[PDB]
């Protein structure tokens, strides 16, 4: 579900947020993505890459 | 004679700020500093 608060468990990743459709780049070795704060603001979604 | 060196005087002030850059150090470090202390703070964040 995108555009809509929700509560997401991405891998055991666990968080509350909006998910939305990005365009930042990955490169394949990545599963990740950090803020300067420590908090993550991408991630991969494991069954559709 | 006092009405040239007036209209003188304030051009060249004008365009004596527009070259050089470093003349408004004094509004602009107290700029930096503000976001400086905020950066900080954020990366605070990120300390076990």
């Amino acid at each position: 579900v995108k555009n809509k608060c929700v509560n997401f468990n991405f891998n055991g990743l666990t968080g509350t947020g909006v998910l939305t459709e990005s365009n930042k780049k990955f490169l394949p070795f990545q599963q990740f993505g950090r803020d300067i704060a420590d908090t993550t603001d991408a991630v991969r979604d494991p069954q559709t890459l | 004679l006092i009405a040239n060196q007036f209209n003188s005087a304030i051009g060249k002030i004008q365009d004596s700020l527009s070259s050089t850059p470093s003349a408004l150090g004094k509004l602009q470090d107290v700029v930096n500093q503000n976001a400086q202390a905020l950066n900080t703070l954020v990366k605070q964040l990120s300390s076990n």
